[PDB]
């Protein structure tokens, strides 16, 4: 039920997956608990709607359940344009894509932890080599530069309530016309924040469903 | 024994010989010996020199030209070690092709091979089709002084 | 019932027809279905009003007929100006025309498929040679540069509801005084995104009627 080889999908998943594996330490009496921050891909308005829906206390079982929802991260594409330096597709077109990475948190401490795990790897840019192999041919090598563009700090109160910091990222990537999923599924690897070569998990694996 | 070293020299593997002091023999016969593909030595006005470049050649054009080809073929085959290294794919067509092409192009630039068209003087074992097979290196190369392209095929396959 | 040789009309049709043939893949159990994305020419507000009229769930016969409406594309002229580099008309005047191409979609996947079929051919510009023949004379050769200027991403929610991405295009074309339809009908060809020389269909064929 989706165009698996979508270039947009690959960039969304690449981005989602660099930030998929972030945990915060949460000190308990029995001992330290480390909790992973769940990430979604959605329009910001959408995400915030559903977030207000989850966080609403309708019954008594909600009271507890509600403080597990935060922290989270929402991700979305918000802009793209041609990236000014015979046919077109590997050789493909230099595109530039703009992503809003939105961290939401009930505690300043949670935020500090998360952002301390994101921020230092962008100086102001973070390089990654991406490998996309077609069927069984020699993989293609796409140089992907991700640049931290700006940050934005905000709240949304009620008596605590909710901290929102947003990072804006410029991905300098590559576009080409769609290659049908019937022509074979593209295999993708990349270098993470430590130059460790993970291979791109399917979309369904990285993002928790907002739906 | 001598002319053989005289080859390791000139081009790749006919200009007076070094330490001779007399040859057993030194026009009709000469022309006869040529064609026979025999290497003669003739002495003119003193000093003997090689009449002709060599070989007891057979079905090929009459044309130095050989050494160019022999050398290329020998070198191309050695590159076979590379095949074991990787798998065969469309990409492998490239890569191997690029590697040999680089070698061939170098020969042209230095001089020695002329009119080398990378486009249709390189390899595709399978017939031009979606289907492909293992790669054999077939090349059409032309020695600089000879208006003829010779087709040579070397094969790396199962 | 319209000035057939209208220059504005020709450019509307040229633009509409470059984007006339865009399909999205939609997986079914019986097999993949490919559906063509229908294109209209209308002021954006207009299109959106009428789109809100179609999208309203009035009955049960309406409930199904909802996902046949989207995806679609609306096209419109939004600006023009002299294109600063004995009488006037072939030799004609360098003009510059601004088009808003508005893609609407119920699914992110739909959008990804569509835009991936557009975006890679504008780096940032796309050339097309147009041939306009008058009656039976020797054709005129007009070089048309179409430049992708910017893109703009948005939503409009209700519980899904509707994704809206808009591309803005600068057509560098040619204007001249009206040549009466009675003096003979203009024949027009152009090179598509693949240098395929299609001939420009009549207006009535490219755009579905918003009315």
């Amino acid at each position: 039920g989706y165009f698996y080889n979508s270039s947009f999908r690959r960039y969304a998943t690449l981005m989602g997956d660099l930030f998929s594996n972030i945990q915060i330490k949460r000190q308990l009496e029995s001992g330290d608990k480390f909790i992973r921050v769940p990430i979604t891909y959605a329009s910001k308005e959408h995400f915030m709607m559903k977030l207000n829906k989850w966080t609403s206390i309708n019954s008594q079982e909600d009271v507890a359940k509600v403080e597990t929802i935060l922290p989270r991260i929402n991700l979305h594409l918000v802009d793209f344009s041609y990236n000014a330096p015979v046919v077109s597709q590997y050789n493909p077109s230099p595109i530039k894509m703009i992503y809003e990475l939105s961290i939401f948190t009930r505690y300043e401490d949670d935020m500090f932890q998360i952002v301390e795990q994101i921020l230092p790897y962008f100086q102001p840019h973070f390089n990654t080599t991406m490998y996309e192999q077609f069927g069984n041919d020699i993989p293609f090598k796409r140089d992907i530069k991700i640049v931290l563009m700006s940050a934005a700090i905000d709240e949304a109160i009620d008596g605590r309530r909710r901290i929102e910091w947003s990072l804006t990222f410029e991905v300098n990537g590559w576009m080409y016309p769609p290659v049908d999923d019937a022509e074979g599924l593209i295999r993708t690897t990349y270098t993470d924040f430590h130059a460790n070569t993970r291979d791109l998990p399917d979309g369904e694996g990285v993002f928790e469903s907002v739906d | 024994a001598d002319i053989a070293g005289l080859c390791a020299r000139t081009d790749n593997v006919r200009g007076q010989i070094l330490n001779v002091i007399k040859l057993a023999i030194e026009q009709a016969q000469r022309d006869r010996l040529y064609q026979e593909a025999i290497n003669p030595v003739t002495g003119t006005g003193g000093d003997g020199y090689v009449l002709y470049g060599d070989k007891t050649a057979t079905s090929v054009p009459s044309p130095n030209v050989r050494r160019l080809f022999n050398m290329l073929k020998t070198n191309i085959g050695r590159s076979s070690k590379y095949r074991l290294f990787e798998l065969n794919n469309a990409f492998t067509r490239s890569s191997f092709r690029t590697e040999t092409a680089q070698y061939l192009q170098g020969n042209k630039a230095l001089g020695g091979i002329y009119e080398y068209r990378v486009v249709c003087d390189t390899t595709n074992n399978t017939p031009s089709v979606i289907d492909r097979n293992e790669f054999v290196a077939t090349f059409y190369i032309q020695p600089a002084r000879s208006i003829n392209y010779i087709t040579l095929n070397f094969v790396a396959t199962a």
